[PDB]
């Protein structure tokens, strides 16, 4: 979207793998 | 008199400013006001002598910036008067304070007697219908549309994290620190300087952000970066000067994770984020632990989420899913949920209206944001 | 080897120190280990890098102070064990562990991991002849002469009402909080960021404490005080900077009697005072009303006997006399009782003998206590 | 090889050197290397072309004087290179470079680069069997014999207040500004050129430098002052014409506390000697008021240190012990502690050893100096 600042490709978020 | 509301998001870095039920603000510029230094023989010069938004950004060299909030605690309140006024007037918002109500916002546990100043301007000085003040943490959720989270912001003044959850804000179990982004940024000044090239001036303060926002990255083990020796990469300047910035672009962050290096013993980005959810209470600790939000410009950092979960890692109880979410739009997230809060039906209930603040006072107003 | 034997108050704030059968304490210095904040460039600097007593009191700006001990409950053994090596070393007592034997003091219902780990520094790192652990209530009762009577004290740590009649210490009417001066300090901070005046560092967490000790009373009617606008008195700080202190002055101790205010729901002081006077046996609860002992350095607010008195008329039966007696040397009264316990010929029987702890172990400790 | 070590007090106005244990230095000489602008046609002439030290005072006119320090940070490495020479050379010491270990000054927050080129020229172009680089306020208080106190300096490079307590000197205090007597020098040379009396070549330069020291005097309140109309007194310079100086005299040392005349927005060095006992902690700064040492030329105006006094009183807070102490040779306070620290026993342990510079290289001496 429009306006100065943004990062491309950081990701929405980092996961810790969930395990059973 | 119910017209569509405006949306002064406050903050010692940057102000954001517009109308309700938007998608972005459209009137974004940085929270400082610019008065020429040096004086003005020919004429048909840069009128007014006081300089807001982009012609300050555009006249940096004339001007000796001063910046009216520090750590989201305004000193001198002429100059914030003077920025709300521009806000409001002609070169930016194109309206009048009287027509709309306003939603301001504020860093939690800040002095209660400038909250009350706030209130003054905005219902005196100017004349507001109705004002609603309200959280960082609580607007950055509206954003992103949940109830549940753990909101660690990072702007230029204030870090804090608030664990909400379900649609309830725990006010004891808020950790705050004024340690930030500006503050970041005067520490690079300070190695800049260490390392050769030298910046002392307000308009030449504003390269240091510069340089900060576009060449910085934290390091994951910042003990094998001093090991080893830099590579030194290169920065032009509005001038062209070349400035070698060596290791102080690494260094420089690391003020967030270990405040020790300024000389001001606090918690830290990653402690605040754990004690927060540590003060909470012991069931609720698992789901604030999944519900990270991350906000503010100080969390763009190159590996700075990265590192943030190692250091929850090494802190938190073993065998926990860690979740460190941060949205796209991370430095518009708290305008954009106030956005959302405007544009519901339940805000003409929470805010302050101007004959209710002549009849009570403070009071009232320190009663309904809490 | 049946020498003078040293008493040795523990607590949180502040640990007393000196011989039995003395009129006061000679040794009493606060209980926390302060260590250098800044860099030494100079030579003939203070040597050694570990301050504790009146050398960390003279010099706190220079230490990053933190305290081992949290509601009677020590969390840096190593720290406590300096400590006591300084109380025993040439700048306070001038004397050695391997010659008197120890009264040590401890809160009601810890951990007896920490029981044990105590005893293990007194027989095997100092060279103590016999230890001998005992509690606050049944010495502050030794100190005002006394059988009969609850023990209402209130250190830094711990705040807990032990019921004893005629020398009948009832061990499961004992009532406990971890709510004390620590977190009425603590509470008192947090208020005056509320305020304005903040203090982060933890050299400065030392001011707060003075102006909690110093500027502070207990309303009898807390909302009729909030109802009421104050006068905002001044207080002058070590640098030499006033401070309007306002409203937090009075609301800050109001955490004894409502624990809901930081956020942690507890019975308080009052209740306390009347659940363990409850909780004992039905023939021994008048002679309880009759005989309170207040104890420790929270029962020194300003109106605090006022509100306790105010707060057991609205929970206790109606029709029946109430008497908080209050001596003169409160803070000292745990100590003062220590001296006269040491000095009574049955103390030879209750101590446990270094012999005895190589045998058996922990469990002679435990078995001996109680 | 442990000699008689030489000490190098550094300055870009004036360089001080001598040996290690004496009470005042004995080779005080200007720190500038002096070359004929005009061709020597008859023989018998200056031989060598390169003047450094009483040669070049003595015949200012014949050379173009260029200063290779500016603001304690060496721009023409190779004429420091040549005074360091000089200063080995039998026309001062009569002494091997290979014999004695070296005591090197250099002000605080300097460039890191200048400071590893200085290493190097001390052990590869010189062969120094070991160096170490110092502070000057730590110095400062060795001369003195304290361990508290402020240190304010004011040379012709840089002006620095550096707070230490009780040998702590504290790095994130450190104010420093780079408004001292060479830009006082500047001013009033600029301000002479408005009373029509111009200067402009190198050695004429030196000149204003002698009426600077000579007739100034800084003013209590610089506004009555400049309402009232001055005397215009009179000096006589070297040739013989008369110049009355006028109001130059008097407004010329005001830079040092208006940076604002000369178009640089700075503290100042009321505002940094204030700033850097705000920036320590609270339990310190009123030891650090009541330890204020001066050092340095720029100190040495007349009514300096009343004008000092008074700025403090308006900025520190009320009723605070202010005391401005100095020493009875203040251009030679710096040098003398240096003698003191080289003739300590300890001096061997601080120093970068010739054999530890080869192993390590630049990071072993950023290790021992901070």
């Amino acid at each position: 979207m429009a306006d100065p600042k943004y990062a491309d490709l950081p990701g929405i978020a980092r996961n810790e793998p969930d395990v059973y | 008199i119910a017209n569509q509301p405006v949306v002064i998001d406050n903050g010692s870095g940057v102000i954001k400013a517009g109308f309700a039920g938007d998608q972005i603000p459209k009137y974004c510029f940085p929270n400082y006001v610019g008065r020429p230094k040096h004086v003005r023989v020919m004429a048909g010069a840069l009128e007014g002598d006081i300089f807001i938004g982009p012609k300050a950004e555009e006249h940096r060299g004339l001007l000796s910036i001063r910046y009216p909030m520090e750590h989201g605690i305004v000193k001198d309140w002429n100059d914030m008067e003077r920025i709300w006024q521009y806000v409001y007037s002609k070169e930016q918002l194109q309206t009048f304070s009287e027509e709309h109500p306003v939603l301001l916002t504020e860093a939690p546990l800040n002095p209660r007697k400038n909250r009350e100043r706030a209130a003054e301007v905005f219902f005196e000085t100017f004349n507001v219908p109705a004002l609603f003040i309200s959280m960082q943490a609580v607007l950055s959720l509206y954003a992103t549309g949940r109830t549940t989270g753990v909101v660690l912001d990072s702007g230029d003044g204030v870090t804090h994290a608030v664990p909400i959850y379900e649609g309830f804000a725990m006010p004891h179990s808020i950790m705050r620190i004024d340690i930030a982004g500006r503050d970041v940024s005067r520490f690079l000044r300070l190695y800049l300087r260490k390392e050769g090239y030298d910046f002392h001036s307000s308009s030449e303060f504003e390269i240091v952000k510069a340089i900060k926002e576009r060449a910085c990255y934290l390091s994951i083990n910042p003990q094998k970066d001093e090991t080893l020796e830099t590579e030194k990469a290169q920065y032009y300047l509005p001038d062209g000067s070349t400035i070698e910035i060596g290791p102080s672009r690494f260094r420089a962050p690391e003020l967030l994770f270990r405040p020790d290096l300024i000389g001001e013993e606090s918690e830290g980005i990653h402690e605040v984020l754990v004690f927060a959810i540590q003060k909470s209470d012991m069931d609720l600790r698992r789901t604030l632990f999944s519900n990270i939000v991350l906000s503010g410009g100080s969390t763009l950092f190159k590996g700075f989420g990265d590192r943030l979960l190692s250091e929850v890692k090494k802190l938190a109880p073993k065998d926990v899913k860690i979740r460190i979410s941060a949205p796209q739009e991370r430095l518009y997230s708290t305008w954009i949920g106030g956005s959302i809060l405007a544009s519901l039906d339940t805000f003409k209930k929470m805010w302050v209206s101007k004959k209710e603040y002549e009849e009570d006072g403070a009071r009232s107003i320190h009663r309904k944001t809490f």
